[PDB]
């Protein structure tokens, strides 16, 4: 039974992988129903486990809850297609994460499980660091709106990476942190304030942004990676 | 979508093919 | 040195060179020379350039006086036994020759290389730093202790350079496509595969991640050949560019990562040192 | 076998182990000296004569091991260790290439050209011959073996993002050279460009973006380009300016799609 | 209530549109009306807290940041003195008052800042690497990017895209009808150049971040020649970008190793071990 369910997921994973831009009509006709049958079978195993073990055992398990979310999420997408035709998110591909239980038969289960256990245990911290990172992005976004908010209306058009509105400011700040074209954005900031002759003092804002942003991301995500992985190693060895 | 050989600014990202070149043209 | 023989003149001279006024005088003298190099700007008056060249002569003269002063007290043999003194001796020779060739002039202008010796004076500050000098020395020594790890990365560039030379060598760069085809081909006269060194430079540019995806697109099939390629059709470039660039990016990143970890874990004692616990750094201070 | 002892004397001798190690070095340098542009260049003709010598040395080294060690007859055999197969591939490719060049030089350039690429494996034969380099090579393989578990999770997550991206930007990455004409049937004829101090006319073309999301393979390649950091702002702009399938772009249509790339960056 | 006020202020700051020249969206007036209320409630909070503490108000660092916000806010709100537009910029730091309000985030911010103190020594070394390369670049590439192709005898650029040129064969040569001329604005509208020591430092810095260093190299090749320019940029990237990345990872790795073995962290891990053992036994 456990292997059969995993085998069904692989076929379901295959079906969503086949979809491409210009599919033959028979293939499209096959998929439209095929998602319905797969939804039924994965809803079928929902009920047989619901009755065989009982309702209270079902909710206690985390894997059963995860499968419940995918099933409910799949239900939302099916009805949403009729309501607003035009887009489909393919939520059913999130069931491919159930293929990670194949590691149970292998000897890699202990190391991977402890990594998850450590990550879930230190969930209060991980949320806190990400929130602190968000506030630092927000502050540098609001600062950009004060300095460069209204002066990207150039004679060649307003750049997409402008500081006019808040959603535009966040993306511009986020792009600088990743370091892609941070110099081109800085050139716009300098040109917006009189060019090289009178606007080279505004280059400091981008220098501080990329210098701190580059190393703050390193110090936040490597600290998470090193500490949680290190807990997994010692916890795994102590089990052995 | 500016055509090839037209003056371009890299931050625009509007260039039809590739990106805004070194010399400032698509 | 400590000769205890000539207390009348040599010891009086020797006590002067190793004396707090002397080291700070040289320390300040470098810092002033550091400022002088930074005072150059475009469009300056002829008097300003005249001022800067005069300052350079004064500094190198004093540094030459510094060298001749030290050799007397320490001795000719003892002067050449320390790397820093050799470094000081190399710099002063370069500074003198650079000025001499300039003021004579009226000859070949190839030797602007000697002007680098003026900037080399900056490295002398690193002797003063206690923490920075240790940090650089330990890591630099680690690269010496691991010569073969750098050889593996050199093989990666060597293999990929030769492959690019043969598969993508014949793509045409001579054609200038004005409002036709695409001049925006990233394979230009600066970013071509036409020779081994230019193939290496393109790989290094892709290693740093500078629009490598556009280079990958430019190397696909259907690109014009070269006039001397022997092919008169638009049949140059291969679909192998998808595997070539994608595999290179992953392999180059992985090999540098192993190089980084190898150096880090060679000095993992230094990086995890504790001041309360005895270590080699305190042992070095003991000898001092 | 008395004749086998003769080859083992040659193989075990130091002057045959060190000597080829230079032959590897010279052959690698000769590879880097070839002129890629002009096959009839004088440099290429002379370097070709050298390649005959390098194959002769490698062929001589291949056979004596075949006499020395049984091919598949023992636990230790010629075709037992990968490096010997790697040696086999290099010499075999050269011999096959020489045979086909002979029948008609002009007629089949493509294969001739194809197996000649296999000569690039000559540097890789140094790893076995240098004991110190093999230890570093084994260290890299050990590092690869340790991160294999996370790697499988990595593709599985990136595969999921590729499938999701496919179902959101499938066929919505078509643009017209003239932005005014949204649909394909309209994009025919001539249209005017107004660049500074000139007016010129060009064709209208219905084109797909260079990096798009049409199948799971194209999605993975585009997401790899995003992950490495190059050109992802343009992919973001094409994503937010996508209207419908088989329809041209309209600026600022879906600014909510920026959430897809933000979540992508936090994960991979 | 104070925390809710901070969140509302953050929302109000996030709901503002900036328009070019002097144009203002109609909602701007309604947004501005809220500022007196928020500054007043913050000042009331500060006063009620300071009278109790007795001014241990300034002793705590977070209270100082809250205090300076109130002074700047009340300084510009009362009256329309001069421009005082700069005194609006300090409102950017108001989102950071969430950290002061929530004690759970102050502990987290301590951990992040503790690990970056070792990186300060690396930053000093990084700065000295930029200065050496900036000085070298200042000596060799000084004013070389102010020479493009002009019409022969006419002070007008040949085309809509000017490019660096040279008067000798190794550099790029102007076409037949055009001559290289003493002055041109320069690449990237003159921002990228080696003219002062400040411009050299800025130009070297973006090469350290490995962004747009190929264009500078290719421009330098056109202006002077490709024979020697690689010796300045390739060592710059390796020493600047890769070597410092090696140091930063090493220093951070050592700090994380020492952090894990502190007594406080060991007890937390020991609790995790015992809880998992109980779960295994209970299972
Ligand atoms: C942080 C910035 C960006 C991070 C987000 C990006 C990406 C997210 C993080 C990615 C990093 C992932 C690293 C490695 C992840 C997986 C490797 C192998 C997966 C893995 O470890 O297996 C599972 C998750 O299984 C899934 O369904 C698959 C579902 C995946 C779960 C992983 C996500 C949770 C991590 C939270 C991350 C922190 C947020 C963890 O197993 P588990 O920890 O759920 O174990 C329970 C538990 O031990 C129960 O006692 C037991 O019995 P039942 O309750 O009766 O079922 C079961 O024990 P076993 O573990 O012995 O079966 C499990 O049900
Ligand atoms: C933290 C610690 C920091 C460590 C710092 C490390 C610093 C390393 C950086 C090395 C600096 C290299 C600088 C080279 C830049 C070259 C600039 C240039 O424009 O070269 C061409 C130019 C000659 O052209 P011209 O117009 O006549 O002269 C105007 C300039 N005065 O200029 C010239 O006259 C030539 C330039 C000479 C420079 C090199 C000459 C010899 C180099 C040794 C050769 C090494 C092997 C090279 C391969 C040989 C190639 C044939
Ligand atoms: C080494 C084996 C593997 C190494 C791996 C190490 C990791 C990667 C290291 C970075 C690789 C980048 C090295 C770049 C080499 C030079 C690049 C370059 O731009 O050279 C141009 C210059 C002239 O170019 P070219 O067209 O060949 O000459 C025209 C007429 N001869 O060509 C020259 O004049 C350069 C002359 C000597 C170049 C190197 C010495
Ligand atoms: C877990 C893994 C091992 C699953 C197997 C891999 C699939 C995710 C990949 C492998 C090759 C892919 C196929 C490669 C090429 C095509 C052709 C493509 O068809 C066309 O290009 C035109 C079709 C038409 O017009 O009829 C449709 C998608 C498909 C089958 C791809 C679907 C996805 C496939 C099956
Ligand atoms: C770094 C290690 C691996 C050694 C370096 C190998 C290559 C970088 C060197 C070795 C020999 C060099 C070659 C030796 C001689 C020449 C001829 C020289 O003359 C020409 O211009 C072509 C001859 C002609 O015009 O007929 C041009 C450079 C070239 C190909 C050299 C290019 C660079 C080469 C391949
Ligand atoms: C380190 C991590 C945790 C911080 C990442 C910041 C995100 C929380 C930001 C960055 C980009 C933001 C998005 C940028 C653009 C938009 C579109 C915009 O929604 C609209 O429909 C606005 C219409 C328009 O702007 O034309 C506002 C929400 C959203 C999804 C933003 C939501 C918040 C996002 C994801
Ligand atoms: C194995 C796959 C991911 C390909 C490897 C690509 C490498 C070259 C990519 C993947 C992740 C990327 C880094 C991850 C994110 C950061 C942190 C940011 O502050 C600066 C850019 C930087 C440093 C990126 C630069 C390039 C990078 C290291
Ligand atoms: C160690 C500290 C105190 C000294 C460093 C500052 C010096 C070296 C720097 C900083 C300010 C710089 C000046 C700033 C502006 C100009 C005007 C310009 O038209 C020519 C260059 C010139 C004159 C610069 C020369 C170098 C300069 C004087
Ligand atoms: C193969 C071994 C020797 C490695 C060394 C290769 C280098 C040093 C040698 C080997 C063959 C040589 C070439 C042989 C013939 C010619 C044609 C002549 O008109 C110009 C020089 C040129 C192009 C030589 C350049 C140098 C060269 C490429
Ligand atoms: C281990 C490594 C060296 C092997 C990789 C080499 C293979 C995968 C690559 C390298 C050179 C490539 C070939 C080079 C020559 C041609 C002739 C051309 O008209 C069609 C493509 C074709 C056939 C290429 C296909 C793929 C190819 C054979
Ligand atoms: C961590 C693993 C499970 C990855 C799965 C999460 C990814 C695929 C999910 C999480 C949040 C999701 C986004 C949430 C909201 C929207 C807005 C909607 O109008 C278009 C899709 C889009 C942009 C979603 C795309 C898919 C998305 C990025
Ligand atoms: C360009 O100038 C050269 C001078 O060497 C001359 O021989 C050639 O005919 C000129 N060509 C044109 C098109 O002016
Ligand atoms: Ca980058
Ligand atoms: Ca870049």
């Amino acid at each position: 039974f456990y292997w059969t369910v995993l085998s069904l997921v692989a076929l379901n994973t295959l079906c969503v992988a086949i979809v491409h831009y210009n599919q033959p009509e028979w293939l499209s006709d096959f998929l439209y129903y095929a998602e319905f049958i797969f939804l039924g079978l994965f809803m079928s195993e929902m009920f047989i486990k619901m009755y065989g073990l009982g309702t209270r055992p079902y909710f206690h398990s985390s894997f059963n809850c995860f499968d419940c979310g995918v099933i409910i999420g799949s239900i939302f997408e099916v009805i949403w297609a009729v309501i607003k035709p035009g887009t489909s998110f393919g939520i059913s591909v999130l069931r491919a994460l159930r293929l990670l239980r194949i590691f149970k038969v292998t000897k890699y289960w202990a190391s991977l499980r402890n990594l998850v256990v450590s990550l879930l245990n230190s969930m209060k911290s991980i949320i806190s660091l990400l929130f602190l990172l968000f506030l630092f992005i927000v502050v540098f976004a609001l600062l950009g709106m004060q300095l460069f908010g209204g002066q990207f209306n150039f004679d060649e058009g307003t750049p997409p990476t402008n500081f006019d509105t808040f959603p535009a400011a966040i993306m511009t700040v986020f792009q600088i942190l990743t370091g892609e074209d941070w110099n081109e954005v800085m050139y716009d900031g300098i040109k917006s304030q009189g060019g090289v002759q009178g606007g080279m003092v505004f280059s400091i804002y981008f220098i501080v942004l990329t210098l701190f942003g580059n190393y703050t991301l390193l110090n936040v995500f490597l600290a998470i990676a090193v500490d949680n992985l290190a807990n997994a190693q010692e916890l795994t060895k102590d089990e052995q | 979508c500016k055509g090839k050989g037209a003056p371009c600014r890299k931050t625009m990202y509007d260039c039809c093919s590739g990106s805004c070149g070194r010399r400032g043209k698509c | 040195h400590m000769p205890q023989n000539k207390q009348s003149f040599q010891y009086r001279m020797w006590q002067f060179v190793v004396s707090p006024p002397f080291e700070y005088t040289i320390m300040a003298m470098i810092a002033l020379n550091t400022i002088v190099l930074m005072m150059k700007f475009y469009g300056a008056s002829v008097a300003y350039e005249n001022a800067l060249r005069v300052f350079n002569i004064v500094f190198t003269s004093l540094f030459s006086l510094e060298c001749v002063l030290k050799v007397m007290a320490f001795g000719i043999l003892n002067y050449f036994r320390d790397a820093w003194n050799i470094f000081d001796f190399v710099t002063v020779l370069g500074s003198i020759t650079d000025i001499l060739v300039t003021e004579f002039g009226n000859n070949f202008i190839n030797l602007s290389f000697l002007r680098l010796f003026r900037a080399a004076r900056l490295i002398k500050l690193l002797r003063q730093g206690y923490t920075i000098r240790i940090l650089l020395w330990t890591f630099v020594q680690s690269f010496k202790a691991l010569p073969y790890v750098c050889l593996l990365i050199a093989m990666l560039f060597f293999i990929y350079a030769i492959i690019g030379m043969q598969v993508f060598g014949n793509i045409g760069i001579d054609v200038e496509d004005e409002d036709s085809d695409e001049d925006e081909f990233q394979i230009t006269e600066h970013n071509n595969f036409r020779t081994f060194f230019q193939a290496l430079m393109l790989l290094f540019r892709s290693a740093t991640g500078e629009a490598w995806h556009n280079i990958m697109l430019s190397c696909l099939s259907g690109k014009p050949c070269d006039k001397n390629s022997g092919i008169l059709t638009r049949e140059c470039g291969n679909e192998f560019a998808y595997f070539y660039f994608v595999s290179f990016i992953f392999l180059c990143s992985f090999l540098m990562l192993n190089l980084f970890v190898a150096v880090i874990m060679d000095n993992f004692e230094y990086l995890t040192r504790d001041s309360s616990i005895l270590g080699p750094h305190h042992l070095d201070e003991y000898v001092r | 076998n008395p004749l086998r002892r003769l080859c083992h004397y040659i193989l075990n001798l130091r002057y045959f182990e060190m000597c080829i190690l230079m032959v590897i070095a010279m052959s690698s340098i000769a590879l880097a000296a070839e002129d890629p542009v002009q096959p009839n260049a004088p440099r290429n003709n002379v370097l070709r004569y050298f390649d005959y010598v390098f194959t002769g040395v490698f062929t001589f080294e291949m056979v004596i091991k075949m006499i020395d060690l049984g091919l598949v007859l023992h636990q230790g055999a010629y075709f037992r260790d990968l490096w010997n197969i790697l040696d086999f591939i290099v010499v075999s490719g050269a011999l096959v290439a020489f045979a086909f060049t002979g029948n008609s030089k002009g007629k089949d350039i493509n294969t001739i050209k194809s197996l000649r690429v296999l000569r690039v494996l000559r540097p890789l034969k140094t790893i076995k011959r240098l004991p110190k380099l093999k230890a570093v090579f084994d260290c890299v393989v050990n590092s690869l073996k340790n991160v294999f578990n996370i790697l499988i999770v990595y593709m599985l997550f990136m595969f999921i993002f590729a499938v999701v991206a496919v179902q959101l930007f499938k066929g919505k990455f078509f643009h017209c050279t003239d932005e005014s004409k949204e649909f394909e049937k309209d994009c025919r004829g001539k249209y005017l460009l107004y660049e500074k101090n000139e007016v010129k006319a060009r064709d209208r073309e219905w084109k797909k973006y260079e990096f798009h999301y049409d199948n799971v393979l194209w999605a993975l390649l585009t997401l790899f380009t995003v992950s490495t950091g190059e050109g992802w702002p343009q992919v973001l702009k094409h994503s937010v300016d996508a209207t419908f399938e088989n329809q041209g772009p309209s600026p600022g249509y879906r600014m909510e799609m920026s959430i897809f790339y933000v979540v992508y960056f936090v994960v991979f | 209530m104070i925390l809710a006020t901070i969140i509302a202020n953050c929302i109000v700051l996030a709901l503002e549109q900036h328009l070019p020249d002097d144009d203002k969206t109609p909602m701007s007036e309604r947004l501005d009306d809220t500022e007196p209320y928020f500054i007043g409630i913050f000042c009331f909070e500060a006063g009620i807290k300071i009278i109790a503490l007795g001014f241990s108000y300034l002793r705590n660092g977070w209270n100082v940041m809250d205090f300076v916000v109130v002074l700047t806010g009340i300084l510009a709100t009362v009256g329309t003195e001069f421009d005082l537009r700069t005194l609006r910029a300090v409102r950017v730091l108001r989102p950071l008052k969430l950290v002061s309000g929530i004690p759970s985030l102050q502990v987290v911010l301590k951990s992040i800042m503790k690990a970056m103190i070792p990186l300060l020594q690396i930053g000093l070394l990084l700065f000295f690497a930029i200065l050496i390369f900036a000085i070298i670049g200042l000596e060799f590439y000084m004013g070389k990017f102010h020479t493009t192709c002009f019409e022969e005898g006419t002070d007008d650029i040949q085309g809509e895209s000017p490019a660096p040129c040279g008067t000798e064969e190794p550099a790029r040569t102007c076409p037949n009808g055009t001559k290289c001329q003493p002055y041109w604005e320069g690449p990237n509208n003159g921002i990228t150049q080696f003219d002062n020591i400040l411009f050299a430092v800025l130009t070297v810095f973006q090469c350290i971040t490995m962004e747009g260093w190929t264009d500078l190299l290719y421009n330098s090749n056109d202006a002077s020649g490709n024979t020697w320019n690689w010796l300045y940029f390739i060592p710059l990237i390796i020493i600047g970008s890769f070597f410092m990345l090696n140091l930063v990872l090493g220093v951070l790795s050592g700090e994380f190793a020492k952090e894990r073995e502190r007594v406080e962290n060991r007890r937390a891990f020991l609790k995790l071990r015992r809880q998992q053992q109980i779960e295994r036994e209970l299972n």
